[PDB]
C-alpha cells in the first residue's frame, strides 16, 4: 500500500498507481520560446498542487455514467477556484484517480475515459445545450445515452482516448494523467473545458447478497497552474 | 447585446508592417464607363478615391513606380448575349505631351507616347510605368505656388512637376450596329516604394480634391 | 493617438505599451495623485482603497512634473461568429485610473486651477497583422 | 526626484530619503539558530512587503497630533490583512514614509517618533484604556495631551525614540525604519502592537494667505513578514 501525496493532500491506494500518461507526455509547463510572444505568466506553486475529493457517487446496477468537465469542475474550489476567479488567463495539467469500494462478492466493469474537447450534445432537437446542461460544477454531470457517449459517435471506439479498466475482480483504481489539451498556449477557466474525465459502467454492478451500492471516489489534482501575472511593476 | 470575447494572439514579426507592404496594394484607383464622353481619359492620381488618399497622406514625400493594370467589361443593350470581342488602345500620355481630343484624333499614332492594344476576351492589359517625376520623390503636400502671377495665386498647394501623366483609352473597332457600354477599371499597385517624413493622420471630412480644406464631423 | 491610428489599419495586436502624463501647474502648486493598473479581466477601481491596494504609483506632481508608467502587455483583434449573427467584441485588457490622494494647495498668487495632459506610444515589442480597410472615413456607397 | 519601489507599488520622493535605521538594524529575518525551538515560520515574500498609503490627514493650527499602532494600522488592508487573520502567529518589520505638501510661505514642524510599546493612557482617572480606545484601524489616533506623549512622560525625552523631523523650510518627508521590536521571536498581530507611529506638530502650522490646511500622508510597508505554516504535510 503505497500513498499519493501532492503539497498538504495525500491519498492511500492499493499500489494500482500504474499512470497513464495521456498520449505519452507529462505535464511540464509553458516553454520560454512559446511564451515571448504572448503575456509573461507566473507559476504559482501554490496549494494549487494537491488532490480536491469531490463527493462520492453511488454506483447501482442501473447507473449510466457520470462525467465531469475541468476545469469546471475545480472553478469554485479552494485555492485553484480563488485563482482562477481573480486570474483571467490559465494554463494547467490534471491528475484524476478514481476508487472504488467494494468486496470480493461484487462485480462489474468501469470504463474511466478522459475526453478532449468532449462538445455535448443533445437528443432529437436542434437547439443546442444551455449553460446549465454543460457546466455542472463539482456536482458532475449524468450520462443519458452512454452508448453514443452523449455525442454522436461510439462508446466502443472511445478507446482511443486516453482510458483506463476498472474490473472489480482485478483492481479498484484508474489513474490518468492529463497533460494541456488546447490549441492555444493559455486559455480562459471559466468558459471553456479541456477534458471531460467519463466513468460508464460498461458492466452493469451485480451481486446477491451484497449491499446493491457501491462508492466511487473521484480526486482531481491541478499539475503545473500557470496564470498571468497580477504584480508586474508599471515603474 | 455585443459578446466580450477574446483570444491568446500568439505573433512575432514585423514584415507585415513594412512601407513596401503598407502601401503596395495594388488599389482600385478610377472607374468610368463609356457608350462607344466617346472615350476614356483621366489624369492619374492617388486622391480619387478616400481610402488610398487617407492611406498615402500618410507621407509627406513619396517615391515608386506605377504598375497599372486595366479590366475593362462590355455589357449590351436591347438581342443576343454575343459580346463583341473589340480591340482596345490604352495610351500614356507624359505631361509633357498633348492629349487626343476626339476618338480619331491624330495623337493616337504618337509613335512616343507608349500604348498597349489588347482584346476585350483576353487577359487584362499590365504595363509599369516607372518615376517620372522631375524632382526625386512626389510631394504628398506643397506649401506654396506654381508661380507669381496672379492665376497662380488661385493654385496654393498645387506643383506642375506632382502631376503623372494621363491614361487615354479608346475602342480602335469602329462602330458596330448594336449598342454598347464599356466600363473600364484600372488598378494601380506602388512598387519599390520609399516614403519620407510621416505626418498626423487625417482625422477630417474632406472639402475638395487639391485643397486639404476640412468641415465638420 | 497615433497608435490607435495606425493599428485601426490591422486587425490583431499585441505588445506592450508606454504612458506618460504631464502635470502643467505652476511651480509652487504641489499635491499627490495615485495612478493605478488594473489588469485585464480585473475590476476597475471605485475608490482611493481599492486604487492603493492594487498596482499603483503615488505621484507627486509638486517635485516632478512628468511620471512614465509601462503597461505590461495588451492585446486584441476582431471577431465574427461562424452560425451567427450576433456581434462579438473584444473584452477589455485593463483600465488606468487616477484617483487623488492629496487635496491641490498653492498659493495666493497662482491659479487656484490647474490641468493634467497625457501622452501614449507602444514600445519595441508591438505587433500588427492582417491588413484591413480603416472606418475611420468610410462613407462610401455604391465604390464611386 | 527619486522613487521607493516595493513590490508593485512605488512612491515619488523629493530626494530626502535619508533613512533612518532604527537602533542601527535592518529587518533581516527570524535566525536560524532561534527558530529551531518554536514554530517553523515559512516566509510569505508576496504582496505584503508593498507600501499601504493610508488617507491623508489635515494638518491644522489647532492639531494635536496623530499616531497610528502597528499592525493595527495594516490588520484589515490587503494580503498583510488577509494573512493577518488568516494566520495565528507574525513577526514583520516596517518602514514608514511621512510626506507632506506645503508652500514655501507655509510654517511648522512635525515631530515623527516612532515609539516602541507605546502604552497608552488616560487622564483622571483610574480605568485602563478600553478596547476601543487604543486599536483604531487604519483611521488612527489622535493625541489628547502630546506634551506627555498620552502616557506621563516627557515629549521633550520623546526624543530618545527613532524619530525624524520634518521643518517645512528644510524638508517635508522622513523615513524611519523598524525593525522586529519584541521579546518573543514571534507573536500575535491582532492583540498586540509592536510600534507607534506618531506624528507630533512642535510647532504649529501658520501662515498668512495660505491655505490653512496642509495634506500629511503616512505610508507603511512591512519589511519582512513571516507567519506560522499552514500547510506542512502530516503524512
Amino acid at each position: 500500500v503505497l500513498q499519493l501525496k501532492l503539497g498538504n493532500s495525500a491519498i492511500v491506494t492499493q499500489e494500482a498507481a500504474n499512470m497513464c500518461c495521456a498520449y505519452g507526455e507529462w505535464p511540464s509547463y509553458l516553454p520560454d520560446n512559446e511564451a515571448t510572444a504572448i503575456d509573461k505568466p507566473t507559476q504559482p506553486e501554490t496549494s494549487t498542487d494537491r488532490f480536491y475529493t469531490l463527493k462520492s457517487v453511488k454506483w447501482e446496477g442501473t447507473s449510466t455514467g457520470w462525467w465531469w468537465k475541468l476545469p469546471d469542475a475545480l472553478n469554485q474550489t479552494g485555492m485553484f477556484g480563488q485563482n482562477v476567479q481573480y486570474h483571467y488567463l490559465y494554463r494547467s495539467g490534471f491528475l484524476c484517480h478514481v476508487q472504488c469500494n467494494a468486496t470480493k462478492f461484487h462485480q462489474g466493469a468501469l470504463l474511466v475515459v478522459a475526453i478532449p474537447e468532449h462538445q455535448l450534445g443533445k437528443y432529437n432537437t436542434g437547439t443546442s445545450a444551455s449553460f446549465d446542461d454543460v457546466m455542472k460544477g463539482k456536482t458532475g454531470g449524468v450520462f443519458t445515452h452512454p452508448y453514443v457517449l452523449d455525442d454522436g459517435t461510439s462508446l466502443a471506439c472511445s478507446l482511443i482516448f486516453p482510458h483506463q479498466w476498472i474490473n472489480l475482480r482485478t483492481n479498484n483504481s484508474a489513474t490518468i494523467m492529463l497533460p494541456w489539451m488546447n490549441c492555444a498556449p493559455m486559455d480562459f477557466a471559466l468558459r471553456h473545458n479541456q477534458w471531460t474525465l467519463a466513468i460508464i459502467p460498461v458492466v452493469p454492478l451485480n451481486t446477491s447478497g451484497g449491499t446493491t451500492m457501491v462508492p466511487i471516489t473521484v480526486s482531481i489534482a491541478p499539475m503545473c497552474c500557470e496564470f498571468n501575472g497580477l504584480r508586474n511593476a508599471i515603474t | 447585446e455585443a459578446i466580450q470575447t477574446r483570444a491568446v494572439i500568439n505573433q512575432h514579426g514585423t514584415s507585415e508592417t513594412l512601407v513596401e507592404n503598407f502601401l503596395g496594394r495594388a488599389a482600385l484607383v478610377m472607374m468610368k464607363d463609356f457608350e462607344y464622353q466617346n472615350f476614356f481619359k483621366w489624369t492619374i492620381n492617388t486622391r480619387s478615391y478616400v481610402q488610398l488618399r487617407r492611406k498615402f497622406e500618410l507621407f509627406t514625400y513619396i517615391r515608386f513606380d506605377s504598375e497599372i493594370t486595366i479590366v475593362p467589361t462590355i455589357r449590351l443593350y436591347t438581342s443576343y448575349s454575343g459580346l463583341p470581342n473589340l480591340t482596345l488602345q490604352a495610351m500614356f500620355v507624359p505631361v509633357g505631351a498633348p492629349t487626343p481630343k476626339s476618338q480619331d484624333s491624330y495623337e493616337w499614332q504618337s509613335a512616343c507616347n507608349p500604348s498597349v492594344f489588347f482584346k476585350i476576351d483576353d487577359p487584362p492589359a499590365r504595363m509599369t510605368i516607372p518615376f517620372m517625376c522631375i524632382n526625386s520623390a512626389y510631394g504628398m503636400f506643397y506649401d506654396g505656388f506654381a508661380g507669381f502671377e496672379k492665376t497662380a495665386n488661385g493654385l496654393y498647394g498645387i506643383n506642375p512637376a506632382n502631376t503623372m501623366g494621363n491614361l487615354c483609352i479608346r475602342v480602335v473597332n469602329a462602330y458596330q450596329p448594336v449598342q454598347y457600354t464599356i466600363t473600364i477599371r484600372i488598378y494601380l499597385k506602388p512598387k519599390h516604394i520609399k516614403a519620407w517624413v510621416p505626418r498626423p493622420p487625417r482625422t477630417m471630412p474632406y472639402m475638395s480634391i487639391a485643397n486639404t480644406n476640412y468641415t465638420g464631423h | 493617438t497615433l497608435l490607435a491610428n495606425i493599428a485601426r489599419y490591422y486587425t490583431h495586436w499585441s505588445g506592450s505599451m508606454e504612458m506618460t502624463f504631464m502635470f502643467c501647474g505652476s511651480f509652487m502648486a504641489t499635491g499627490k495623485v495615485i495612478l493605478c493598473y488594473t489588469p485585464p479581466g480585473g475590476s476597475c477601481p471605485t475608490d482611493r482603497e481599492s486604487a492603493m491596494l492594487g498596482t499603483h504609483i503615488v505621484w507627486d506632481f509638486g517635485l516632478q512634473s512628468s511620471i512614465t508608467l509601462v503597461i505590461p502587455w495588451i492585446s486584441g483583434s476582431h471577431f465574427r461568429m461562424f452560425n451567427s449573427d450576433a456581434k462579438s467584441i473584444n473584452a477589455n485588457v485593463g483600465y488606468v485610473t487616477c484617483f487623488m490622494q492629496t487635496n491641490l494647495i498653492v498659493p495666493k498668487e497662482a491659479a487656484t486651477s490647474t490641468y493634467i495632459i497625457g501622452f501614449a506610444a507602444a514600445k519595441n515589442d508591438f505587433s500588427l497583422r492582417l491588413m484591413r480597410d480603416s472606418p475611420d472615413i468610410g462613407q462610401s456607397q455604391q465604390l464611386e
